[PDB]
């Protein structure tokens, strides 16, 4: 589900769903 | 950053993972 374009909070979504507990940074700069 | 690679372009896992913690 992650080879795609990915904008906003599906972004986010995605992270948090691949990373888990291991916690992920969102930096959209 | 994460939005210039996964979102104006194609993401990919690899990507993605770079950004865990």
């Amino acid at each position: 589900f992650v080879n795609q374009h990915l904008c906003g909070s599906h972004l986010v979504e995605a992270l948090y769903l691949v990373c888990g507990e291991r916690g992920f940074f969102y930096t959209p700069k | 950053g994460i939005v210039e690679q996964c979102c104006t372009s194609i993401c990919s896992l690899y990507q993605l993972e770079n950004y865990c913690g």
